[PDB]
């Protein structure tokens, strides 16, 4: 009975984890579902795009690869499906985001005196709308997913909720 | 001397169009086109550059003889610049 | 004099267009399917074709970088 | 007055690389590492696991090298000969069965380790998702 | 009355020399027929076969001659030029391996050395 | 008046295009049948088909050069 | 008596087919640590140059008939897989066998 | 070619410029090789890390390839 | 490169023979491709239509492709 | 002048040169069985060149016509 329990520990963790892992590529079909709306004609020099800037911001005190992670593995063959044309904003420090768009509206600002947005994590949407308020009010779309010690396993087996979610918020913002 | 010059000058030509075309065939032929593993080429694309560079060369050897004697020339293949 | 400035400019030119023939070549290659199925410029290609020639400019410049590297030019 | 010299740097490039070298370097690479492994080994059985780990390393690398200089290739299916030889030729001593055990097991450990160190320069896919 | 053995030579005593000897020779019959039929047919043959055959042959030929010796030359009587023997046997079979592997890359095979010999 | 250079040029193209189709003929008759690289001499079949590659291709452009010649003229 | 002519038989093929084998492998052997050269095509020439026809067809004749002893190590092997009636008829079935394979190769 | 002289020094110049023009064509098919090779990721618009390395080992292996056959040419040329 | 205003004239004149004679090749190298890509049956001295329609797609695709890209090759060579 | 007329006549060669070395290649990959046999063409090989060489030409005449459809002429 003891390798007979050892075993089927064993294949009810693999299990698990296949059937999680499983479902990820699941929700590759309605990748694919994504993938229907990307045949359309673009014409030749005057068509760029419709361009998508992506703000990432690490998790506290850990770093960028895991808002990395969250980026690339479900975020960004939706965006490469479909054909937009995102541009990438990250910061290792806190700020870089703020001051990123704060110089982009004063520099706007500037130039005329002169004379969609996905934000990943509660940080960059708190570090981008601040940006805002800096560059609109100061001197000279929204899309939110969110990233996240047997919490973590916990997480890791839950995890197919986690992807539907974003992968759902994504395409409704590349489908609207 | 001008002519002698430029008949070294084709001759090198000649030598120069026979060694790129050592050079890119036996690129293709065993250098892999899937990866790397390393700068430094290695043990087994060492040995078969060597033996491609010498079955490429006595193969050169015995077209260029081989051609002679089926008469391949300018002359006799390029019939498009008659026209002209 | 003039015949050499404009051969000197020449090669630049020519070096400058088979870079351009090359480049073509190799981003039809590598993105753009062969099976012609729609006369058109697909929504895919056209963002291809921008990240290829972006991504061949910086291979030549890399490239360009580790030629001046070791001792020659 | 220099081809002698010349000659002499191309002969110990060619004793360093061609093979001869292959086999020997990895050979005195693994008497040191199991000499290193017989303080733990210990704790003539130092000398034993020397001998052992020594002609391990040598005939792994030499059936290598002569594999890749035949064959005019570099990929995968070297690994799980050369291990397999380096097995029989190791536990050749002491049975037909159990040299044929120790040479699979050999080569399928070798191919584990060709497989962790090569399956990162494959090729860059289509996508890094 | 009897049937008793395969005619039996003199295998070492601590080494399992009977059975490698055995795994040649009925590994080494089927091998031997593919020069035959492929040369048959027509010129085709490859290398790593011709080398494959030529390392088993000289592993089996390796066993005959150790079998010979021990055979003719004793061990516990005159053992003076038996190592010494034993060690030009051994020293034959890698300068051997060093021919067969300069006959694979530099030359056509052994093999085609043979057809060369006997045309 | 003009046309000795340009027939001057047209010799100089006709020996670069030679050159071409040369080693264009020596590229294919090696990259057809060569593919086994364990030796280092050929053996007697890829002698004999780069032989039969090089007659081949000889008559095939032979070939090539009637016909375009004659739906040139036409 | 058949088991001690069969027994001399192997041995005696088994000794010179090393010798020739031995001696056509490490005179490649020796070519190679030095800077000899020693083609399949040199020593083809020098082979047919020096030697004359009739002293090359008992050369050959030799080789091709004690190969045939070693397919009769095959055919002992046949013995080894399990009586005067067995090794009797596994006698005669090995020189006959060696007979035709001796034709069939010098036919060659 | 054979026959050098006086007149060879204007010869080693031409071959020079050859020389020159062969490595720029050289160059422009070591840069389409290592293009064809292993850049083929197209999601970004920049070389990512895989790259740089391919692009760094396909570089030295193709000088190292060329430096080599152009030995063994030599060699090759030299025995006849 | 860099040389007298006066003489920019007669490089604009070089310029067009190029731009000519790379618009020559580029049609030569458009009727090698749809010809390798789309022509793959011989049974015929006569194109059939499937095949003639492919050699318009493949006309269409390999313009409008040579017109981006050379687009896209100006906006990389106005920053370098 | 001088340099226009030279220039149009190297044209008037150099499309004609490219044209046949490109179909030289192009008929040669599509046609020829790349396992030789025998120097010669079979009688299959020599209709299907026939037949190559005249679907270049149909391919010609078509696409100089589509470039003179929807390409401006300058």
């Amino acid at each position: 009975r003891n390798w007979m329990i050892f075993w089927s520990v064993l294949t009810v963790s693999i299990g698990g984890i296949a059937y999680d892992k499983y479902k990820q590529r699941q929700i590759l079909s309605h990748a694919t579902d994504l993938v229907k709306p990307l045949a359309e004609e673009s014409m030749e020099v005057d068509k760029v795009p419709r361009k998508i800037t992506v703000f990432i911001a690490p998790p506290p005190n850990d770093y960028l690869e895991s808002s990395l992670k969250v980026w690339r593995r479900y975020v960004k063959p939706v965006l490469y499906y479909a054909g937009l044309d995102y541009e990438l904003v990250q910061e290792d420090r806190q700020g870089i985001i703020r001051t990123n768009v704060a110089n982009r509206i004063r520099e706007l600002r500037k130039e005329i005196l002169a004379s969609g947005v996905i934000c990943l994590g509660r940080g960059a949407y708190k570090e981008y709308i601040a940006g805002i308020h800096e560059g609109l009010l100061g001197p000279i779309l929204l899309v939110i997913p969110i990233p996240n010690i047997p919490r973590r396993i916990h997480r890791f087996y839950q995890k197919r909720f986690y992807v539907e979610d974003v992968c759902s918020s994504v395409v409704n913002c590349v489908r609207q | 001397s001008q002519e002698k010059l430029d008949v070294a000058g084709v001759q090198f030509d000649a030598m120069c169009s026979t060694f790129n075309n050592i050079l890119s065939t036996c690129l293709e032929k065993c250098i892999p086109h899937e990866g790397f593993g390393e700068p430094d080429l290695t043990k087994g694309e060492q040995c078969c550059i060597d033996r491609c560079v010498a079955k490429m060369h006595y193969s050169n050897r015995l077209i260029g003889g081989f051609v002679q004697t089926r008469g391949f020339g300018p002359e006799n293949q390029l019939r498009h610049y008659s026209r002209f | 004099s003039s015949q050499q400035k404009i051969q000197a400019a020449e090669a630049e030119l020519d070096l400058v267009t088979d870079m351009f023939n090359k480049l073509v070549n190799n981003c039809y290659k590598k993105c753009i399917n062969t099976s012609y199925s729609e006369g058109e410029l697909n929504k895919n290609e056209s963002s291809c074709l921008d990240r290829c020639v972006a991504k061949y400019f910086e291979t030549n410049v890399q490239v360009g970088e580790n030629m001046q590297k070791m001792g020659q030019s | 007055p220099e081809e002698q010299g010349e000659r002499g740097a191309e002969m110990i490039m060619n004793f360093m690389t061609s093979c001869p070298g292959k086999s020997v370097v990895s050979g005195v690479t693994g008497f040191a590492l199991g000499g290193v492994l017989g303080l733990f080994m210990a704790s003539k059985k130092s000398y034993s696991s020397a001998k052992n780990f020594g002609y391990i390393g040598m005939i792994y690398a030499g059936v290598e090298c002569v594999i890749e200089s035949l064959r005019a290739k570099n990929d995968i299916y070297n690994g799980v000969t050369a291990g397999f030889f380096t097995g029989a030729g190791l536990a050749y001593k002491a049975g037909p069965q159990a040299a044929l055990m120790g040479g699979a097991g050999f080569a399928a450990f070798s191919a584990a380790i060709d497989l962790y160190m090569k399956s990162e320069d494959g090729r860059p896919p289509q996508n890094d998702f | 009355v009897q049937m008793f053995k395969p005619p039996e030579f003199s295998q070492f005593k601590d080494s399992y020399q009977k059975d490698y000897e055995r795994i040649a020779k009925y590994t080494l019959i089927p091998l031997t027929m593919v020069p035959f039929y492929a040369s048959f047919t027509g010129g085709v043959i490859n290398p790593l076969l011709d080398a494959s055959l030529s390392s088993i042959f000289l592993i089996y030929l390796q066993y005959g001659f150790t079998s010979c010796i021990i055979d003719y030359i004793p061990k516990e009587k005159y053992p003076r030029w038996h190592k010494l023997a034993l060690y030009c046997l051994y020293g034959g079979s890698m300068l051997s391996l060093y021919g067969i592997y300069e006959l694979e890359t530099k030359n056509n095979g052994f093999v085609d050395l043979v057809k060369k010999l006997w045309n | 008046k003009e046309q000795q250079e340009f027939q001057k040029v047209v010799e100089q193209k006709q020996m670069k295009d030679f050159m071409r189709l040369y080693s264009n003929l020596v590229e294919r008759c090696f990259t057809d049948c060569v593919n086994d690289f364990t030796t280092s001499k050929l053996t007697n079949k890829e002698q004999t088909c780069i032989m039969k590659c090089s007659e081949k291709f000889l008559k095939h452009s032979e070939r090539v050069g009637q016909r375009f010649q004659e739906q040139n003229a036409a | 008596q058949l088991t001690w002519y069969l027994s001399s038989l192997h041995r005696i093929s088994l000794v010179l087919m090393g010798l020739g084998f031995y001696l056509f492998t490490i005179l490649f052997g020796v070519s190679g640590l030095l800077g000899l050269g020693l083609t399949t095509e040199k020593v083809s020439n020098w082979y047919h140059q020096k030697f004359s026809k009739i002293t090359e067809w008992s050369i050959k004749g030799s080789f091709a008939y004690l190969f045939a002893i070693h397919y009769g190590g095959a055919i002992r092997h046949l013995i080894w897989d399990t009586t005067l009636k067995g090794v009797y008829r596994t006698g005669y079935a090995l020189i006959g066998f060696t007979a035709v394979l001796g034709t069939y190769l010098l036919t060659l």
